[PDB]
């Protein structure tokens, strides 16, 4: 049982409904054959995709932690 | 008497901050017995360089933090 | 500039006793600061005017003389009110 | 609660698509106007019971 | 706790299994990102409880001194 | 509506077509990626993005700042 | 004013953001625009606590 | 660079104590009116605004003006204090 | 001892072997330096250690501000 | 104009004609590209534009840093 | 035993204030410089001087600013 | 783990005056915190202490723990103190 | 280690009287003061000092020794005249 | 400063010594390679030494305006 | 004269390549006497390369702990 | 000046005629641009030239970065 | 004179071929004077070649070295 | 006397930091048996060198 950052971690996770699984899969597959030009092309695309995905999560939650405190110090 | 002396005093030392003393002066001197540059021997199996006075005084001064004094083979404005 | 109108001639009225002269600068007072407060309550909630560099610098204004005006009011009153004790229970 | 909804739309477009140029350059801009707002109104409303809180103890 | 005295799971459990999950492993971003939220919101409310038993007992006090 | 989001629109406005030049240059070039006048083309598009975006981010940035520093005196 | 000068300059600078000495115009305005902004805030709030510390005062 | 000042401007024999008083209040008010005047226009000029060694310089008269409205509330605020305690009393 | 001491340690109680592994990398690598089996193994076990001590030490921090707000709050 | 102008001003003078001999020599190249006296000529002036541009954008940077750092602290 | 007073250079400080040679300084070296913004022992100088100039500035503004918090604090101290 | 001890049946059959009860208070806790400082101080010069990242991870923990000590031990004595002049103040 | 001197004998109080000791306490307090501002003041002018490592490390030590200074007798002279205060108001 | 009647500068000369090597012949990389390691150390220690005088001054601070 | 432990960390990798470090100049003063002899380059190929790798993974290793304990040193806060 | 010029100029002093040696080599080589002695020789000193330089200038914002950090605690 | 690192690993080669730069040219001009002859010619094949390999050697030595050193300097920051 | 001479004498000190004494000299050595310069000789399949 949760609070409101985990609602809007959570929007993230349920937005991009199955890369955290596909990246998975993608690396599977290219470690079995790492010559294949199709397979680098693919991981590329996937492994970029996942880092922009976790970097924008982290940024937005800090950022209403730092709205937050400032109005909890407001309550003396 | 003692107020005036003690201001006067410390206002002209404070002034004297804006005058110089070191005034560079050139000398020019003549070489009687030698090439004041330096020379190089190109012998047949090696270069070999002599060094002019001019270079080797300046290679032994360069960095150099102190004065002078005692070339060997008022007291305040002193 | 759009949809704006002035008041041009205020109603009027006689002054003859310290009563009136009382009441009078209690209504005055009074009205004075609800605009005030009304004001800056809007000026913090339309939002060209909560995000403009230009509009920030008057609401700080705004803020400062409203409380200075309502702290020397407070005060004087209150010295008023402890002088008039003072010599009564002298 | 207008500036308070659009904040949340924003918010689904993007997570929607969290690698479109055209989405983020949106949000930036209403999480930032969004996080000016909040300070603003919280601190005025801080002035104004202050002031009253100074009244009270001045006759008490 | 286990014991009740005749006579739900709180923000403190769960961030002290967050954290001993977490630090079996702490490189895998799952687990990261799980953690900073929950750290987050354990601070926020633990400074929200503070500043208002203080103000609840500052009211108090000034009441006892007014009746001085 | 608010100040920050005219200063963004007022990019977007000054660069009438870009964001759907890049996305038809795109287009005609991945038809026939080996022709180096539509290589040419597509390398000035791209950079005029890139410089565009970043402009538009940074701006938007130092406006936040000022009005943030202003709004802390309030107190 | 400022508030003008630095306004124009933006428009200027959004009608073609790659000329370099439309840019180096825009970081000089905008940077002197910053800081006149805060100087200005923060004399304003010295001045109003002053004002505020003599009533505490006589309170 | 226009500049004047005023020479002749106190007399320093003992005199009723009346007018120190005024004489004290107009020379200090005519002091922090001039000094707040210069303090704001120094902000509102962008040559001055802007220089790092005028900063420097607008700091201190900041700083100087504070301590001494400060220092002239705190001893009248005691002047008053002692006349209310000993008629009180 | 204490409550901070004992934050710190749930992490050391939790990388069971690494502060040694770590050392006993480099002393191999050290050996070799030109052996790309061994780089390849050091590269991993010095940034799992970089990883490591960040996450701890942040959070040492972030315990102390709120026990140093509480005792504040005592006045 | 503040001095923040007056510094980006003192590069704008001290380097006579560079901007119209680049927007020049430019022109002559562009009308035939493949003479090495007209490439050899372009490349210093380039260089030299572009070393001048970021000397001083850095400049105007670390000025602008000493006085918000001095305007902080008059509070 | 305790330490001896010291003796106090009473004049000296207020009127030894004037036009400062490091100011006069830099800007010299600025108006070198823009005269041939590539020249390598002209950057190399400049440099130097400007980063001086930084410190100096900044130590000189967060003393100023402690000296006369001590001075607000008395008086708050006392009223 | 080091040098352990323990005292026992501190008050079973004696009891301190309170003029003393504070006279060792003080002292105990005067000398621990002076070793603290120099423990600290020692740390930080070694050349060998203030370059090892197990080292420096641990001397977070002694700063840490002695600013913590020395505000609660302040706050205590402070609140104690005010009931006693809440009490003799008339 | 430059110039330095010390005060080995103080004066019997058999023959100042109370007021003298108390003249002469403050004196000696108002000059080490002013002196220590000095020095701190000339500290950040010598551009050898103020851009040195090791010099800049000394100079923040002596900022926090003056600043603690002055904030203890400031304190302990406002309980002084409270005390004064309490017992001859009251 | 002392406690009335209680009971109870290398690394710089280092750095100093190593810079004149270097110097010398800045091209040499044994010489480079130990620059680095004693210009990094001395970074290091300046940096905690500063970081732990200010926490010091103001545990005192926080003491004396308590009282205050 | 005082050893910290970055130090430490360098010298592992000095007292690693024992005798590289003399081998190099070794071979470079027979090969600067008679260049020609593929015995002789096909030799200083491989001292040469193993000269590279070892000062270059030697510096990187020690910049990666500088940055540890500035990161924990920023906490003392 | 301070110690920062200080440390800079140790380079300077350490490197007894570099600038000029430089700067004559490539007048002898400009008259001559195939003589392979004259060739080796420059590509050597402009080598060393290189190095001196980046050496002297990284080592000065070492120590100001290390000033500036000790400043920031003043207060 | 003063003289560098790399000046020195440069010079290393000039002393260690102690005599070919004038062998080259003395060769060069008896064969200048006399084209036709088999003596004249197969000597100064071998001679241009050993000057050739020599130059070689030395540039990409002295490149390297240069290498190794930007390497390390560049961690300083 | 005794507050006069502390002083002076403490002034007169932070006074002579000014005053600079050790003062650099300098001198020629001949040699009359040997050579000033380093020398090269080549061995077997090295050179050896003396400085
Ligand atoms: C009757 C006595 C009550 C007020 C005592 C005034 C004592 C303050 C004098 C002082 O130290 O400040 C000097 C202060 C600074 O002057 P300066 O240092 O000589 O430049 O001078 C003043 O500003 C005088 C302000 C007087 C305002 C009080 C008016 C008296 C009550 C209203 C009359 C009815
Ligand atoms: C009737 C008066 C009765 C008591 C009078 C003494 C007033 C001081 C009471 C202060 C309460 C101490 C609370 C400390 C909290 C804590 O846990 O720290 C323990 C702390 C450590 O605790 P641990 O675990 O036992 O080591 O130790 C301390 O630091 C104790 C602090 C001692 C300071 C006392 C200074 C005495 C000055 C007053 C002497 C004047 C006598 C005149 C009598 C009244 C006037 C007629």
């Amino acid at each position: 049982w949760s609070g409101y950052l985990d609602d809007v971690s959570a929007k993230f996770d349920t937005g991009v409904d199955n890369l955290q699984t596909q990246v998975t899969e993608a690396l599977d597959k290219l470690a079995a054959k790492p010559s294949d030009p199709a397979l680098l092309a693919a991981y590329q695309s996937k492994l970029s995709e996942y880092n922009l995905y976790r970097n924008a999560q982290s940024n937005t939650v800090k950022v209403f932690k730092d709205i937050d405190a400032a109005i909890i110090q407001n309550f003396r | 008497y003692v107020d005036m002396v003690v201001n006067a005093a410390t206002m002209m030392d404070k002034q004297n901050d804006g005058i110089e003393l070191g005034r560079q002066k050139i000398g020019v001197m003549r070489l009687n017995n030698t090439f004041v540059g330096d020379r190089t021997y190109n012998l047949r199996d090696q270069k070999m360089v002599i060094p002019g006075i001019a270079t080797a005084i300046e290679r032994l001064l360069q960095g150099e933090e102190q004065p002078l004094g005692n070339i060997v083979s008022m007291s305040l404005q002193e | 500039v759009i949809g704006q109108a002035v008041n041009i001639r205020s109603m009027e009225t006689d002054i003859v006793s310290l009563d009136d002269r009382l009441l009078q600068a209690f209504s005055g007072s009074a009205i004075a600061t609800a605009v005030d407060k009304q004001t800056i309550t809007n000026r913090i909630e339309d939002p060209n005017l909560v995000t403009d560099p230009k509009e920030l610098a008057i609401s700080q204004e705004m803020i400062s003389d409203y409380n200075l005006y309502v702290s020397m009011v407070s005060t004087l009153t209150r010295k008023g009110v402890g002088a008039v004790e003072t010599l009564l229970r002298s």
